């Protein structure tokens, strides 16, 4: 799914 | 700010979120950041908002909910230490809002781990040294994740370090 998924912590 | 991006965007986005499946798109996470900062006059309705949305549901909201909290987070207290952390206690502003969190952090946190299997598991616990080291709750480790007893419990049938 093309949507930014994967929303890491360390990473804003 | 005259009735626009009102708690409306953030409920939505929050609601959109567990409306799906397993997917927690970080555009929602974004929004709900951006306006919680952009009105720190509803730090309450907010943190109490995520905070429930995540006890609510078992692992799946768990989940969802703490990456969302975690982004709120950072940069909250960012905000509010850029001034100055203070509270007491009820909700009022930025320092109020990490306060609440860090108080109710033990059941989301612990609740989440558990409920989450060692895929799940191992995001929350990566998040957590992150927020440590970063510098988010700075209170030792409380009691909740405090307790190495909370992952060895929770910890299925697996080898480990």
């Amino acid at each position: 799914d093309d949507d930014e998924d994967g929303y890491n912590p360390y990473t804003l | 700010m005259q009735q626009d991006d009102d708690f409306q965007n953030f409920v939505a986005t929050l609601e959109s979120f567990k409306d799906l499946k397993s997917g927690i798109s970080g555009s929602r996470i974004k929004k709900l950041t951006t306006y919680a900062l952009d009105h720190i006059d509803i730090e309450s309705k907010i943190i109490s908002l995520i905070i429930d949305y995540s006890r609510l549901c078992p692992d799946s909201h768990k989940l969802g909910s703490l990456y969302i909290i975690d982004s709120i987070g950072r940069a909250y207290l960012d905000e509010t230490r850029s001034n100055s952390n203070s509270s007491s206690n009820k909700p009022g502003t930025c320092a109020h809002a990490i306060n609440t969190l860090g108080e109710v952090i033990q059941e989301l946190l612990s609740d989440a781990i558990a409920k989450s299997n060692q895929d799940h598991k191992e995001k929350i616990r990566m998040l957590l040294d992150i927020w440590d080291r970063s510098g988010l709750f700075q209170k030792s480790y409380l009691n909740a994740i405090r307790s190495k007893c909370f992952a060895m419990d929770l910890e299925h049938h697996h080898h480990h370090h």
